[PDB]
C-alpha cells in the first residue's frame, strides 16, 4: 500500500444513531490519524 | 285542548333521554388534529454525480 492506495473499513453498530442512518443529508466526521506497522514473517523454506 | 302546550313544556325533560338514545344509535368519528408549521420545505442536498470507486492495481 502506497500514497496511491486507499484503505476501506466497513463498520456498523446497533445503537440509535447508527440505526437511524437510512436517509442522510450530510455526514461529516473527524478521526485521529494512526500509524500502521508491519511485523515479521519467516518464509518457511525447505532448504537454505 | 289548551293543555297540549302545557304538557309538552312540562314533559320536555324526556328529550334528554331521546338525545341519549340517538347518541347511542349514531356512529362516531374523530380527528387527529393537523399540525401547522410546514413553513420550510427542505431540498435534498448539494449533490454531485461521479463514477464510483475504480478498482485499480
Amino acid at each position: 500500500i502506497k500514497e496511491n492506495s486507499y484503505v476501506y473499513v466497513d463498520y456498523w453498530d446497533d445503537s440509535k444513531a447508527f440505526r437511524n442512518i437510512v436517509y442522510v443529508r450530510s455526514l461529516a466526521a473527524n478521526l485521529n490519524s494512526v500509524r500502521c506497522t508491519g511485523g515479521s514473517y519467516h518464509f518457511s523454506l525447505p532448504v537454505g | 285542548a289548551s293543555l297540549i302546550y302545557r304538557q309538552l313544556l312540562t314533559n320536555s325533560y324526556s328529550v334528554d333521554l331521546y338525545d341519549e338514545i340517538e347518541q347511542i344509535g349514531s356512529g362516531k368519528t374523530q380527528n387527529v388534529t393537523i399540525n401547522p408549521g410546514p413553513f420550510a420545505q427542505t431540498r435534498y442536498a448539494p449533490v454531485n454525480w461521479d463514477h464510483g470507486e475504480i478498482n485499480d492495481s
